[PDB]
């Protein structure tokens, strides 16, 4: 049986335990090509089965994901509860290494939930996107505003009948959205925010904006200030908000990827690697082993790539203003590299569906092994003369740091998660591509994280991505580059060019799209800043029903407030550097 | 009837085959030979499933579904995987000949071969041996001809001879070298060839007027939308490319079109996209054509109406039913005229009068294909009402249908039935003045002046009821033929008589009203069908008003000073001496149209009315049903000088002028719900589309397929700033790709057939509740009205025989389908097709003329010598001549009037 | 030809007047701070052309200021979120004349791939751009074509060389499109390399 097949997963202990606690009728199991096990609860029973999944022997102790899906268009819902509306919760057990997604129906009048918030406290911004996007209301929020949208927007853009092209452009609103921005401070109240006891008339309210422009974007803090130090602080995102979910909604499965290039746009072929993977399941591809060691080894150099900016960049922002050239000088020779496989350097949109767009260029080995004997002198020479100097050290250790527990009821994942003790890495926990052929280490840190334990581990990551990319350019696989699969999208050029019926199906795959049969699949990756999953809906046609994108920033952005109170404001802006976020991964 | 599909139950119809059932059902079979409304011959052998005899047997046999009954209790797997094999084998082995084609083919992201290749899953070529080739002839100017795409699946043949009884098509040869087409080099005769483009599933057919300008479907902006060319009303699908129009398909009605148009439908939008058409508000001031925009034009009219001491309006059969009634409401109920002359008037009220006072059903254009006997009187129905010739087709083959369910063959089973049937058929009889396109399946054709044919229909009448009068003076041949066709018409069990306003005789219509009383009076289910002259004739009739001879008196008499002409070019109706004195003599003469006619020289303002392609509104077809058509395109999209809008907008924005010196552009709905309040005998109207407000789940209804291409690049040499999306207000329909067009939505107005995984017409299985049924949620258009529930009386006007006078040539309408409706005749590619301007004449009166076949003579009509040249009619009677009607110089009104002087030039 | 910003005009262009025009220009011209401001992937290709591999500093460009006062370009390297465009607007009002804009990528020059409900098409809908380049993103050399081609504009511009003394307006040159210019050796391409190797 392939790893793409439908499955229920009622073998899994966890249904059983559900099925032993509530009864046989409380929930509906649906199967899925997500491979975790989908199960249906009613709205007045997700707080019991949530607590009774918290408190499991071995417990789900992640909420890794919560968001809502219009499901008024749907047509294939065989077996699925009636819904106008449906909210799911993807919650994650490590000691188990498993996970379940917890699914809501809702009417279209009654579009309420109670709160996850005091289960999950990451549940407070991934609810509030679920009412700025969707409209659905969740009872005992304590400030259920729009994240995403300003507050002033009519309607919900996620919906299925609100438009996704742009509209009109318009100077009067333009002034008058200025006019907001001008009187902001004027007529700013601590109570909008969910901030409170402000103006005790000692602490103060500071904006920060785009002054700080260290490649992360733009976005805004409004910290509450005792003096010089933070009681509180909230982050007003979604000024880099794209609309990217609702582009999986207007674009072919074929015509989306150069969108899921630019969700993390230091990350690339990183980006691209869950969102194939998830339509190769919905197609029912198993790709060859030359197409997982190309897409594994175009991974790792772009995971150096952005680690390599990761670290130039903390040192910048910590105030040593030299390695970042030589850094970007490294990032040059893996572009070198990655222009002439792909032919583009920062989003090369080179994945396809079933395997890659064209063969390895006769050449690339020699500019693997240049890049693979240039990387790790400079790298010795970045750790010797910046991340071993004192006033560094001083100003990044024991800097926001936070423990297993607050790493994992806040969705931290990636190196802020390893710092603190707990070995989950994706390519070895759930691997993927062809991983598991690969002889590498995942380094973890001593149980605290840091700035400074996040940019080592970072650093000892980049390493083993070096050994991954020596063992990719020792043993690359003779064959294929593309599956040979009927839903391979495009198919193979030279057949396509003499072939009738591979250029009727090229014809018809470029044009009207891949037909993905009725399904939903999941896949989650140890992308570059952490974990990044799509989650996909298909209603049997050529474009994406739903494509829900998880991305490991929105949740390190969520948790900056508890890790950085009681701190300085340069506390902040090194949290900030050692984070490794950037907005387009926060906002989507 | 059970049936158990993959370990599924299903209840079906146990009189289907597998292959409709499973489609029905919303399974996918690839199928090839198989067509809803052509049955099932069991050719390309792809629509292979594994039938097993119960269900503890995992053997089973490979089966052809379209050939196989869904009997109940039957067990058959799709996705079993030998099933699987084989249907991807036989996509294979016609892939094996097939040229590398699909980017220079016009099937392309519309074929149906592309769509089954796909589906079976192949996409590996494994053949390296040569393909077969065929040189292509050379069809006619509306088919394109390229065998060398043929996949020997034989819709085409099976279509064009068996349904449509078209002779000149044939498959030609034997084993892989099959060759489809005619027997040499020539155009198409049969008027409905251009279904051959939606039934061939290949790019082997393809249409020749969009293949000069064209595009894919998925850069196609489609409209749900009315064929305009005569009275019928068959469901068109406009398609729009770059502010051109560039394509007629058929849209799927299960009441009216079905599958089918005729080629004056499917060809002749060509005078949409003439570049001689008002775009812009143009006034004359002396001998200078200034330009305005729409404010300045509704100012300057309405002060100079303003000033003027009488207002008429003369409305059109072109207009629909709300640009009517905005002229009427512009100029008042008593000053309202249709623009058709008062013969043509006292017909279509005739017509209307039988049709809902008459106390008899007349049935929609799919439901004249169950009667079981036709007689069709003074109409010749393939000219001017054709696709009711080919439903008529259909009821004749009725009688081998009955025969073969006789001998308990399935209704499918299509070579079965014909075999059986042979040469028998239900009795068709046809009355005109010459031989009709009817003649080859017509159990009698009558050929005779008007008066012989209303006597004739007299007769018959007489003959089925003694209460209806008797005819005097019918010649013992006569009188057999009359019995023939009276136990004919007494015997069966679904009589149908046809007649209309064509043959420019209300004593035809008379008698055809009292053939169907007689058969009434009998109890048999008798059905009468009047077909009109234009989209919307009987939505004028309905509205009613004077004629445009009392237009012309008013405008002569000089009681009326000012006179607006909606849609009209006033010569088809009137002489054009007469028309063209009338409006020198006012003072003011406005023009709404959206054709250069020829009364716009004279015209003091011209307003760019809008065609069918780019506005909405409601027509009556010939069976009173009411139907919506929307707007495809916005014309001021990418010429933003052009200003071109509806007529009733631009009439009731008029209105508003002048009564309140304001502007009001207004919306359709609101001017149908004026219709409604005025007229109650338009409220019908009202539910012939939902409307503006209408959604889906809270979404509009997409004109444009959901991967509609070059957004950001179609206006960008005009400007790189993208314009905003035309705003549509009437209607639900938006003007972009962000709507719904699911074939499960509730609705009933589709823009287009697409479906994942089919892209070509059959995508319409898709959309329908069963497949070659109706749409899932109802077909769209409503009746206006019931059957009454008492008739009229007999008819007591017996006319007297024709007689020849000495010096008086009667005419005698010939009709044309490429020529006599006056805006297709405008298309450039009905030039070709037309017939080169004649005058038939009997052999008798050519001799007693001297003149031979050729020969030009001239003849005097309202001060008018005309030189037409001769042609010999043999089945015209003696003191005719036969004249070509609707062309250019011959209005259709010449139908029953008389000539003087008509000697050799 | 010129355009007036205060028009089709002709050149305005004493002889000492046109020689203190040409070296203010060419102080302007080789001396110009870009205003450090980062929308998207855009601008981590801006600042890769300010690092070792490309060096922008060699064209004296490479100051990067944070205060909108003591820039002279505007480099809109990014998507125009709507949340973000008034944002751009208020730091395009504080800067000071002279001032230019570089529009870099296809986002800030239309909008780009994100036609979309949050998304502004293009940052010329509300402020006036010098230089558009296109891309996605474009490579740090192409920002740096895009800077010599905005040298070459600022080097034939008429601007007031006092604010007290003479014509006030704002002269800029009517240069002939980069696309009729490169036309000629662009259509006489007749071969390229083959993508089968490095
Ligand atoms: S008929 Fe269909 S498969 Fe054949 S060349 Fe044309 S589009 Fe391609
Ligand atoms: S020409 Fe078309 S319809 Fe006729 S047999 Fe060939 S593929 Fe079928
Ligand atoms: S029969 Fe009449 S309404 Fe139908 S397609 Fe032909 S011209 Fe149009
Ligand atoms: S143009 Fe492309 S690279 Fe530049 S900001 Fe937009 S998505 Fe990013
Ligand atoms: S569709 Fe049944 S054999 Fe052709
Ligand atoms: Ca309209």
């Amino acid at each position: 049986e392939p790893a793409w097949q439908t499955r229920d997963h009622l073998d899994d202990p966890v249904i059983g335990e559900l099925r032993n606690r509530f009864g046989p009728d409380a929930f509906t199991v649906q199967a899925t090509r997500t491979g975790v096990p989908v199960v249906w609860i009613k709205r007045e029973q997700l707080l019991e089965v949530g607590d009774f999944l918290k408190k499991l022997p071995k417990p789900y102790v992640m909420l890794f994901d919560l968001h809502g899906m219009d499901e008024r268009l749907r047509t294939h819902r065989e077996g699925l509860p009636a819904a106008d509306f449906s909210v799911f919760y993807h919650l994650i057990s490590i000691d188990r290494n498993r996970d379940i997604m917890l699914k809501v129906a809702l009417a279209e009048n009654d579009l309420h939930v109670p709160t996850f918030t005091k289960l999950f406290p990451n549940a407070n911004w991934y609810e509030r996107e679920t009412w700025d996007l969707f409209g659905i209301t969740f009872d005992g929020h304590p400030n259920l505003r729009r994240i995403m949208m300003p507050q002033t927007w009519k309607g919900h853009p996620l919906r299925k009948d609100y438009p996704a092209r742009a509209t009109e452009f318009s100077p009067f609103e333009l002034t008058k959205a200025k006019q907001d921005l001008e009187m902001e401070a004027l007529t700013f109240k601590p109570e909008e925010w969910g901030m409170k006891r402000g103006t005790n008339e000692d602490f103060m309210f500071l904006n920060l904006g785009p002054n700080h422009p260290s490649a992360h974007g733009a976005f805004r803090i409004v910290l509450q200030l005792d003096g010089e130090e933070i009681v509180d602080c909230v982050p007003d995102i979604g000024y880099h908000h794209r609309g990217a979910e609702k582009m999986g909604e207007r674009q072919s499965w074929h015509s989306y990827i150069p969108y899921t290039d630019r969700i993390e746009y230091l990350g690339g072929c990183v980006n691209e690697m869950p969102y194939v993977l998830a339509v190769e399941k919905l197609a029912g591809i198993t790709v060859p082993d030359r197409v997982n060691v190309i897409r594994v080894m175009l991974s790792e150099l772009f995971r150096i790539n952005s680690h390599l900016l990761y670290i130039s960049t903390f040192i910048q922002d910590v105030g040593a203003m030299t390695p970042v050239f030589f850094a970007f000088t490294d990032r040059q020779k893996i572009y070198d590299l990655v222009e002439a496989i792909t032919g583009f350097r920062m989003h090369p949109a080179w994945f396809r569906i079933g395997g890659v767009a064209h063969d390895l260029p006769r050449g690339w080995d020699r500019l693997l092994r240049e890049f693979l004997d240039w990387m790790p002198k400079r790298l010795a020479s970045y750790e010797k003369a910046a991340l071993q100097n004192t006033i560094l050290k001083g100003r990044s250790q024991g800097v926001a740091a936070y423990g297993a527990k607050e790493a994992l009821e806040w969705g931290t994942t990636g190196a802020g998660l390893r710092a603190t003790g707990i070995d989950f890495d994706v390519r070895k926990a759930r691997p993927y591509s062809g991983y598991e052929n690969f002889d590498f280490e995942i380094p973890v840190g001593g149980g605290v994280s840091d700035c400074y334990t996040r940019v080592m581990l970072k650093v000892e990551e980049l390493r083993q991505s070096l050994r991954i990319l020596e063992q990719c350019l020792n043993n690359m696989p003779e064959g294929p580059f593309k599956a040979d699969h009927p839903l391979t999208t495009p198919p193979p050029k030279e057949r396509t060019l003499q072939h009738i019926e591979t250029l009727i199906t090229h014809f018809l795959q470029v044009s009207w799209g891949p037909v993905m049969p009725a399904n939903e699949s999941f896949q989650m990756i140890e992308a570059t800043k952490g974990i990044n999953s799509y989650y996909l809906t298909s209603d049997g046609s050529t474009m994406s029903y739903r494509t829900r994108v998880r991305t490991p920033s929105f949740a390190h952005l969520q948790q900056i407030p508890a890790a950085i109170r009681g701190s300085l404001v340069s506390d902040l802006i090194v949290y900030l550097g050692s984070i490794d976020f950037v907005m387009s991964d926060v906002d989507r | 009837a059970t049936i158990h599909v993959d370990g599924k139950e299903y209840e079906v119809n146990g009189a289907d085959n597998l292959l409709e059932a499973c489609l029905s059902l919303g399974l996918d079979i690839p199928y090839f030979c198989w067509h809803p409304a052509l049955g099932s011959v069991g050719a390309c052998r792809q629509c292979a499933v594994k039938q097993y005899q119960n269900a503890e047997d995992t053997r089973g046999r490979l089966v052809m579904s379209c050939m196989t009954p869904a009997s109940d209790g039957t067990f058959i797997s799709i996705d079993d995987e030998e099933a699987k094999q084989f249907r991807e084998s036989v996509v294979e082995w016609l892939m094996t000949n097939h040229p590398h084609d699909c980017p220079v083919c016009e099937e392309g992201g519309n074929c149906h071969l592309q769509d089954m290749t796909v589906m079976t899953g192949h996409s590996f070529r494994r053949y390296r041996f040569t393909k077969r080739t065929h040189r292509n002839q050379d069809l006619g100017p509306f088919i394109s001809h390229e065998m060398n795409r043929c996949i020997a699946c034989y819709r085409c043949v099976r279509y064009y001879k068996d349904y449509a009884d078209g002779t000149d098509l044939g498959v030609y040869g034997a084993h892989d070298n099959v060759y489809f087409g005619r027997p040499e080099d020539g155009t198409l005769e049969s008027e409905f060839s251009g279904n051959l483009v939606e039934i061939c599933p290949t790019g082997v057919f393809t249409d020749k007027t969009h293949s000069e300008r064209y595009n894919r479907k998925w850069d196609m902006q489609f409209a749900p939308s009315i064929c305009q060319q005569c009275s019928i009303g068959c469901n068109i699908s406009p398609g729009e490319r770059y502010g051109e129009l560039r394509r007629i398909e058929n849209r799927y009605n299960g009441t009216v079109n079905h599958y089918f148009l005729c080629d004056r439908g499917r060809f002749g939008y060509g005078y949409v996209n003439l570049k001689d058409r008002p775009r812009q508000p143009v006034q004359r001031r002396g001998d200078d054509f200034i330009t305005l925009n729409a404010e300045q034009a509704m100012q300057g009219a309405a002060d100079i109406l303003r000033q003027s001491k009488k207002v008429i309006g003369i409305g059109s059969p072109r207009a629909s039913v709300e640009s009517n009634f905005a002229l009427r409401e512009l100029v008042g109920e008593e000053n309202f005229y249709t623009g058709i002359a008062h013969g043509e008037q006292e017909r279509l009220q005739l017509a209307l009068k039988v049709l809902r006072e008459g106390g008899i059903y007349t049935p929609a254009l799919r439901e004249i294909e169950s009667y079981d006997a036709v007689l069709v009187l003074g109409e010749d129905v393939t000219q001017t009402g054709a696709r009711v010739a080919l439903a008529v087709r259909q009821a004749v083959k009725g009688k081998a249908r009955e025969m073969a369910a006789a001998q308990k063959v399935a209704d499918w089973q299509i070579a079965a039935i014909l075999n059986i049937g042979q040469r028998a058929k239900h009795p068709l009889f046809v009355t005109n003045v010459d031989d009709t396109r009817l003649d080859d399946i017509a159990a009698w054709t009558y050929r005779a002046p008007v008066e012989d044919q209303a006597r004739l229909g007299f007769a018959i009448a007489h003959a089925l009821d003694n209460s209806a009068p008797a005819v005097d003076g019918i010649e013992p041949e006569l009188q057999s033929k009359i019995d023939v066709i009276v136990q004919a018409l007494a015997g069966a069990k679904k009589p149908l008589i046809i007649s209309g306003t064509n043959a420019g005789s209300l004593e035809v219509i008379q008698a055809a009203a009292n053939v169907a009383k007689a058969l009434k009076g009998r109890g048999a289910d008798v059905g009468i069908t009047m077909i009109a002259r234009s989209v919307n004739s009987m939505g004028l009739g309905i509205m009613g008003g004077g004629s445009l001879e009392e237009a012309l008196t008013e405008l002569e008499t000089g009681r009326a000073d000012a006179v607006v002409v909606l849609e009209n070019d006033l010569h088809r109706h009137a002489s054009a001496i007469r028309v063209n004195a009338a409006l020198a003599k006012a003072p003011l003469v406005m023009v709404v149209d959206h054709q250069r006619t020829a009364i716009m020289e004279n015209a003091h303002l011209v307003l760019s009315a809008a065609s069918f392609a780019e506005s909405d509104g409601t027509v009556i077809n010939n069976e009173g049903r009411a139907q919506r058509f929307f707007q495809v395109y916005d014309p001021a999209y990418y010429d933003s000088k052009t200003v071109m809008l509806e007529s009733w907008r631009w009439l009731h924005s008029l209105h508003s002028t002048l009564l309140s010196r304001e502007v009001d552009w207004t919306q359709l709905d609101h001017v149908i719900d004026a219709v409604v309040a005025k007229i109650p005998e338009l409220a019908g109207i009202k539910d012939a589309a939902p409307d503006a407000t209408f959604r889906i789940r809270g979404q509009k209804l997409a004109r444009e397929p959901h991967r509609y291409s070059g957004r950001t690049a179609m206006r960008a040499n005009i400007s790189v700033h993208e314009p905003r999306q035309p705003q549509d207000i009437d209607t639900m329909f938006t003007f972009s790709m962000e709507g719904n067009n699911q074939p499960t939505a509730h609705r009933s107005q589709v823009p287009f057939a697409w479906a994942p995984g089919w892209n070509s017409p059959q995508a319409w299985n898709k959309f329908q509740d069963e497949v070659g049924g109706k749409l899932r949620f109802g077909d769209p258009g409503v009746r206006l009205f019931e059957t009454s529930e008492n008739g009229l009386d007999y008819f007591t006007s017996v006319p007297a025989r024709f007689q020849p006078q000495d010096g008086k040539w009667r005419i005698a309408p010939y009709y044309h389908l490429f020529g006599s409706d006056e805006l297709s005749q405008r298309a450039p590619v009905f030039q070709s097709r037309m017939p080169q301007p004649y005058i038939k004449l009997n052999p008798a009166d050519a001799a007693k003329l001297g003149v031979n076949a050729g020969t030009r003579v001239s003849f005097s009509y309202d001060g008018n010598t005309v030189t037409l040249p001769v042609e010999i009619a043999e089945g015209l009677t003696a003191g005719q001549v036969g004249l070509p009607m609707g062309m250019s110089g011959i209005a259709p009104v010449l139908a029953g009037a008389h000539l003087e002087d008509l000697k050799e030039a | 030809d010129y355009t007036l910003t205060r028009e089709i005009v002709t050149d305005p262009l004493n002889v000492f007047m046109g020689k203190l025009n040409d070296m203010v220009n060419w102080g302007r011209k080789n001396s110009i701070w870009p205003y450090n401001f980062g929308l998207s992937c855009c601008y981590v290709e801006m600042v890769t052309s300010f690092t070792a591999v490309h060096d922008v500093a060699r064209f004296g460009a490479e100051v990067l200021r944070a205060s909108p006062r003591q820039a002279d370009l505007m480099v809109v390297a990014g998507t125009c979120f709507t949340k973000m465009a008034p944002v751009i607007q208020r730091l395009y009002d504080q800067m000071l004349e002279p001032k230019w804009v570089i529009s870099m990528g296809a986002c800030a020059n239309s909008g780009g791939m994100y036609d979309i409900y949050s998304v502004v098409q293009g940052v010329d809908k509300f402020i006036p751009v010098d230089v558009y380049i296109p891309g996605c993103p474009p490579r740090p050399e192409a920002y740096m074509q895009a800077l010599m081609l905005l040298q070459e504009s600022i080097g034939k511009e008429r601007r007031p060389l006092s604010w007290v003394v003479g014509d006030q307006g704002v002269y800029r040159a009517n240069m002939q499109s980069e696309r009729e210019r490169k036309r000629g050796e662009r259509i006489a391409v007749t071969n390229l390399r083959t993508p089968d190797e490095i």
